[PDB]
């Protein structure tokens, strides 16, 4: 799911809740970006999960 | 804050939804039947009051949240399943006759309830 | 056997009037199927109507954009449209609010708690059960949430909520879906305009909006776009009105078409050119003003529940009852009774589906229909005429229950009408139920500041409050709505404002019980428990009223009344209306009669300590029965002119006027206090615990509103007269109920008229606004409960209204027999 | 109590409470638990006496001219 | 520096050129279907009660980024290169999305899809679409074809003022908002528990209002909350000393406002750049009202003159970064209205009136020449007594040519404010720039809370309508009163009054439009953060929005028709009064020779001609005094 | 067949298509005549009440 997942994180220890971060690179400007994620949300149809 | 506490207790008190899809039938252990259920008076939806568990009590979930001190009696429905609730007792008496007036203790009503037999 | 004369020689009514009243008569009243609940059930045979829920719920669903008002028009035009309508074998007025005569009406929007108790209710769904239920249930998932009580209870506090619909303090529903209205005969009555001149009027103020809308930008036309919405909506409505009206018309005349008896076709023809006539132009005989108030009274009522009759039939069809009857006589003596008995039944047939607190509290009728009677003219003079004696005898020749009389006794009331009235009460009917007219217009004048012209008009609104018909004067919204359980407050200064009941701590935290000082602690606790219940209350009903326009809307009410025709706004708007709001107090005397028997064996007498007082009425008197004995024997009684209960008695109404005075209505207006019970005092017989005037949970409270208790007064009727003449009231409150029973053979014969109208100067020198009469024997109640297979006609006054007695629920049955039979002399 | 149709032998307050209509009187009506039948019962001296019928009429009445007790 | 030139190079331009937007530039979908999913979920909710709910759920997951050197955050929409949409705007704005081509994603079926689901969902929902409904049908069908002209009344979109006094001395933040609420809501409870009368009925729905204006705060203090976890996981991330500095200092800014009342100046400056993003995720907001160099003026002048916390150049590189980030702001709108700017004002006088201008003017000169943004163009208040060396940096930044300051002359304003306004003196000092000709004081009675959007009128079909008897041949429609064939007249001056009885209706028809939707928008579209960032509404507990004047559009060929017709036709005689009614019914084809002699002859507008100019005053003036009236 | 060959059809106007359709309903405790609008153009298909000429 989003625990393995390397832009996966916390928002604190002991916060199941985390917020996902991709690292993205545009034509101009490259840019992190962050949403939120329940943790135990299926990768799914993720393309962006890593290792 | 006592806005938060009545606005909880309101929102229990509006089961509407699905809920309302559920009243074709009641369960074999159901609230209405049980001894410690006060039946509301203001009207026949089914709605009630439970003189044991009190605020914010749950016993749908099989992991039941049982909290008998409190301030306020927990509102439950004639139709909720009663399966999981460790206080359940099933009366002795139920007066199923419609055509008195309303006892909140000892008299169900109900359309559904009336074909249930002590 | 059973002959007209061995029937009067042995007292029976039903069977006399059975006998004397004509076929057309006997058979329209036959072919009523009963609208009353026998406790919270209906009658076996009645079943719940479908049709009109399904066709609002379709056209209502087919305008989601248009406001609430223009929306309920669209959907009531659609539904007059489609419903179906029907005509009685022999009936000579038609109208009716379903879509069969052995189907009641449901109001849709009502509640979401009102929808689910109809989808409980059992016996009132068709054959095929599943079938019908299943519709019911996709009525009610659509109509679930968006309710305009379910907005009311979202807006106010969510503690005024949730203990206001908790069951155990109110006995109202703070939105015009279910209640009453009054409606303005001033404007609509008066020959001279019907709804087509509504209709012009409505015209006229559309062109001058439209012509304001369509040219100069300024301000001013702002306001006029949900004005010309709110014109347009009532206008719609009235055109619907008249092409329902057109509906009976062809349908009279088809049936005019089959018969084959020369008179009913006659007849027939005689009612398809009246509904021809009435509600587009102003009658011309009494049939079509009959028809035409009888329209009026069935469109509100599918506008909306509508638990109450107000009108004054003598008053507004009195000019054309003496052109037809008397002035010119194009119709006998004969014919006119049967009419207006007929128009009588045609009342009596209204049902609808009502909340368990309106179903309980009103055992044996839909609502309570009262119809003032007599009174006086703007001008002063007296208003009584021929027309009042025709309605008494229509009465007494029908034995309608629903529909009661009301009469505004005046000291010049000629004595035949005396005479006719008191034959109507001797009769066993329950009404008419005199009022003393002075007084009660000064009351009006005092509380609501009402001119003196306008109070003289006033008719019931439901069941005792006076409410003028006037422009201003009228009232649109049942601001009684805010009714109270007056026992509440002694049980929660008792009980640290905690009810078991609803397992809830309802009360504020006056202070723990059994330690209460002294008579001056007890009173100050129930002064502040008084006024927290009298301010929920009032506020809850207060917000419903302000948001009723934007959460319901009513486009027929607001087009039979001047003011929201002349400013285009909603009928229940404040915008120009006197306010002419009270509060009704259940069980009312409770209170004073615990307080009395406190302020007696407790701190007068310490007979008794307050702990074994508070120990006992947690036990609810169990092994207790020698302390409720004394509670009850000693402690002393309202209704014996005693000044010890009597004192108290004063001071709690003025402590309660003083409060009403206090607070305010939306119009501004005061919110006086009404003593009466109904038959609450059943429905709450289980919801107000053990008390110390020796009453056990799950007993009947007292019968009226100021009446002694059951066989508690001794002294006799006079003494009750004097105490209830102790009371002010022009200053102390809005109206008194004071319920009363006069044993049948001392009425009978010459002489029961003399002593009656004694009784009458009496209750009149006295000052006393309001009393009721019950003449029934008890071994003909006996009778009917041990076999209900005969008594079908047997009234029994119960508080406020009349009921048939094999009707209300058996413990009802059982209190109103054991009532005291007081001797007049 | 001693419920007079069947002998249930239980206490005062098992047997459930409809009413009492004289309230100045010490006789009300009470269900049995066991035979769910409506009884008469004298809460004075605390026992059933007799069952009761829609027709009857125990209390009578403490006032009035017509019916007393 | 450096910075400035990475922030300026990585800018995607919300600009329309030619009318249209720029390739690279793409329509947010993320921030529509939160909105949508949102407005879903609560249906019984009051309107500005349920926008605040809605606003907050888009808040809490809508996705946010950090640039790469970035120092102040904060965007509306999910990504640099996207634009805004304003879902429940229009419904003419929602199919126009649709149509629009070139801002649609790769997976253009599916982004279509997408769209065309959102707009089935919103149409017949929208607020113009109310306004529309309450109108009589005719009106509605009238103005809604788009014959008469274009215009959207409703609070989606228009000029919002601000009421800087009110949360932007260093008092109060968004925390002290909100105290200030709580205790509003404490006293309104208190009373609605009290004694019952009519006093108190108003105060329910003003408690609603009250809810959704804290509502609106608190996910703004979340939203930034959410910058701040973004900026310490990027400061986790990366390993060079001075970017993790410029991390944990932009983390610790976004703790500090707009939760609490800033201490630095590049705290101040993310308060407000975060008080316009928050601004701006509410409705269309075609202006920037803000003025940089007062408000933020005390906590710069501490920062750098006072105690030089910060070094100089860092001011200059952080006012830059700023004004970037004001750039990067855009919405879509309607093509007619695609064809505003973004104007903030310097110098002045201070509340007594005695040279409000200090050093970070200076500093916003230099920022604005070496950042050289074209949106952000600010005009400069010119008091009698402005210091030489502010002018003469004004001067120098207007030799590089990028258009502004535009000096605006400030006594002669502040008059003009006094005259039609009647503001106080002082109150009249602290003005801004609301509309592209309109002045507004910030204080909080002086404070206008919202404008509308201004609807556009085509001048020109009025003489069609005049000269076809009020029938245009483009719809096949009757639409302008029909006052009179033009075949016959009697003079220029009867033809000069029916064109007078057509433009009358012509523009009472737009004015009552936009009247209406100003009197019905806080039901229609309520506004709880400009709500909530307003004295008047925090106070009275009401919707902040509670004169319409019309844009003319294509008002110049109509005047040199009028100029032809009155010349050449009667007073030369050249032509009959048929003759050019028959030619402009076929479209002057075949009547080549007659519209080059009309168009020849027939004098255009700029001649220096008294006979043209006749017109020309005649047409204006008798709009002016109309324009007077309403 | 449709509403028009019903026994119980009664057009409102002799060119109008819209009728009424009119039944004798009798109770146990009375018996009345109902009307009710139709098109005379909807097919009978489950109607028990329909009886032709
Ligand atoms: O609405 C009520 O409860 C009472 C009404 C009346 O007495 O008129
Ligand atoms: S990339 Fe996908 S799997 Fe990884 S944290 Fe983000 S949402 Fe979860
Ligand atoms: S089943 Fe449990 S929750 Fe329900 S009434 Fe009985 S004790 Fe209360
Ligand atoms: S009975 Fe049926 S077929 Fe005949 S007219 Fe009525 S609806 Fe039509
Ligand atoms: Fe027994």
């Amino acid at each position: 799911t989003c625990k393995e997942c390397r832009n996966y994180f916390p928002i604190n220890e002991e916060a199941s809740r985390g917020d996902c971060v991709r690292r993205i690179s545009d034509e101009r400007q490259s840019y992190y970006t962050a949403r939120p994620t329940t943790e135990a949300a299926k990768c799914e149809g993720c393309s962006d999960y890593l290792e | 804050s006592r806005r938060d506490e009545w606005k909880k207790l309101q929102e229990e008190m509006t089961r509407d939804g699905g809920e309302i899809k559920s009243l074709e039938t009641v369960p074999e252990q159901a609230c209405g039947i049980c001894l410690n259920f006060t039946d509301n008076a203001y009207g026949s939806d089914g709605r009630g009051s439970c003189n044991v568990l009190k605020a914010g009590s749950n016993i749908s979930l099989p992991d039941v949240i049982i909290t008998r001190s409190g301030e306020n009696g927990y509102i439950t429905f004639f139709n909720s399943d009663a399966k999981y609730c460790p206080n359940f007792e099933r009366m002795k008496l139920i007066d199923t006759d419609g055509h008195e007036c309303a006892d909140p203790i000892s008299r169900r009503v109900q359309r559904q309830l009336s074909s249930i037999k002590k | 056997c059973e002959t007209v004369e061995e029937l009067r020689e042995n007292q029976q009514w039903w069977w006399l009037a059975e006998r004397e009243r004509s076929a057309r008569l006997d058979y329209l009243r036959k072919a009523t199927w009963k609208k009353g609940a026998l406790g919270g059930n209906y009658f076996d045979g009645i079943r719940l109507d479908l049709e009109y829920p399904t066709l609002f719920t379709e056209a209502w669903k087919k305008y989601p954009n248009d406001p609430s008002m223009l929306r309920r028009a669209k959907a009531t035009a659609y539904v007059l449209d489609n419903i179906s309508i029907f005509i009685t074998d022999s009936a000579q007025l038609v109208g009716y609010v379903g879509s069969a005569p052995h189907t009641i009406a449901w109001r849709v929007d009502g509640a979401s708690t009102v929808n689910s108790e109809v989808y409980n209710e059992p016996g009132i769904h068709a054959e095929p059960e599943a079938e019908s239920l299943k519709k019911v249930a996709e009525i009610n998932s659509y109509w679930n949430g968006q309710t305009a009580v379910d907005k009311v209870g979202r807006l106010i506090d969510p503690e005024d909520a949730v203990k206001f619909f908790s069951g155990a303090i109110g006995w109202g529903t703070p939105s015009s879906a279910f209640g009453y209205s009054g409606k303005n005969f001033e404007y609509f009555m008066k020959g001279d305009r019907a709804f087509s001149q509504i209709i012009a009027e409505i015209d006229e103020k559309i062109d001058e909006a439209e012509e304001a809308t369509i040219g100069t930008p300024s301000p001013h036309i702002l306001p006029l776009y949900d004005k010309l919405n709110n014109w347009h909506a009532m206008k719609l409505v009235l055109e619907a009105a008249i092409r329902f009206a057109g509906r009976y018309a062809r349908l009279a005349r088809v049936m005019a078409a089959k018969e084959t008896d020369e008179q009913r076709k006659k007849e027939l023809l005689r009612v398809a050119e009246t509904c021809e006539r009435v509600p587009a132009n102003p009658p011309r005989n009494l049939q079509e003003s009959l028809q035409y108030e009888h329209f009026v009274q069935v469109l509100a009522r599918y506008e909306a529940h509508e638990g109450a009759w107000p009108s004054r039939p003598d008053y507004y069809h009195g000019p054309l009852y003496a052109k037809d009857v008397e002035v010119e006589k194009n119709i006998t003596e004969s014919e006119a009774i049967d009419l207006v008995g007929e128009y009588m039944i045609r009342c009596s047939e209204y049902g609808s589906f009502s909340p368990r607190y309106m179903r309980e509290g009103l055992q044996g009728v839909t609502g309570t229909f009262v119809w003032t009677l007599g009174g006086v003219n703007q001008d002063g003079t007296d208003a009584c005429n021929g027309m009042t004696i025709a309605l008494l005898k229509a009465a007494r020749l029908v034995r309608v229950a629903n529909p009661t009389f009301g009469f505004r006794w005046h000291p010049k009331v000629s004595n035949e009408v005396l005479r006719e009235c008191f034959e109507c009460i001797r009769q066993g009917l329950g009404y008419p139920t005199l009022r003393n007219d002075p007084v009660l217009i000064q009351n009006t004048m005092h509380w609501y500041g009402h001119p003196l012209e306008e109070a003289r008009t006033w008719v019931h609104m439901a069941c005792m409050s006076p409410n003028p018909t006037t422009k201003h004067g009228t009232s649109p919204f049942r601001m009684a709505s805010a009714t109270m359980n007056s026992a509440k407050t002694i049980e929660y200064v008792l009980h640290n404002g905690y009810d078991r009941v609803v397992n809830m701590q309802m009360g504020p935290k006056t202070g723990d019980a059994r330690e209460i000082k002294d008579f001056e602690d007890l009173f100050e606790r129930w002064t502040v428990q008084l006024k927290w219940l009298m301010n929920l209350l009032v506020r809850t009903v207060n917000l419903g009223r302000f948001k009723d326009p934007e959460f319901f809307g009513r486009p027929f009410l607001s087009a039979i009344t001047e003011r929201a025709v002349e400013h285009g706004i909603d009928a229940v708007s404040p915008e120009g209306e006197r306010g002419n709001a009270w509060v009704t107090a259940f069980t009312w005397i409770e209170n004073v009669d615990s307080m009395a028997a406190i302020k007696k064996l407790v701190f007068d007498d310490k007979k008794y300590t307050m702990s074994q007082l508070i120990d006992a009425l947690e036990a609810e008197w169990d092994g207790y029965e020698q302390m409720r004995l004394d509670f009850v024997k000693n402690g002393p009684k309202w209704g014996n002119d005693d000044d010890y209960v009597d004192d108290i008695m004063l001071r709690c109404l003025s402590v309660a006027a003083e409060h009403s005075r206090n607070i305010q209505c939306t119009s501004g207006n005061c919110w006086p206090i009404l003593p009466e019970n109904v038959s609450g005092n059943i429905h709450y017989a289980n919801i107000v615990g053990a008390l110390p005037n020796g009453r056990r949970r799950g007993d009947a409270l007292y019968d009226g509103g100021v009446s002694p208790g059951p066989g508690l007064d001794k002294a006799g009727p006079t003494a009750v007269l004097k105490s209830v003449g102790k009371i002010d009231h022009v200053n102390q409150g809005r109206s008194f109920l004071l319920n009363q029973r006069l044993s049948p053979t001392q009425l009978a014969g010459d002489k029961g008229f003399q002593l009656w109208n004694s009784y009458v100067r009496t209750w009149a020198e006295l000052g006393i606004d309001h009393i009721q009469f019950n003449v029934i024997s008890d071994k003909v109640l006996r009778a009917a409960q041990n076999d209900p297979e005969g008594y079908q006609e047997v009234i029994v006054r119960v508080a406020g209204y009349s009921a048939h007695f094999i009707d209300i629920s058996r413990k009802t049955q059982d209190n109103i027999i054991q009532r005291t039979v007081q001797g007049l002399g | 109590m001693k419920c007079t149709e069947c002998g249930h032998e239980a206490e005062v307050m098992k047997f459930r409470y409809h009413y009492n209509p004289r309230i100045d009187a010490s006789l009300s009506l009470r269900q049995c638990p066991e035979c769910q039948a409506v009884v008469t019962v004298d809460e004075l001296k605390r026992e059933v006496l007799g069952r009761m019928h829609n027709g009857d009429d125990p209390w009578g009445k403490s006032a009035g001219i017509e019916n007393l007790a």
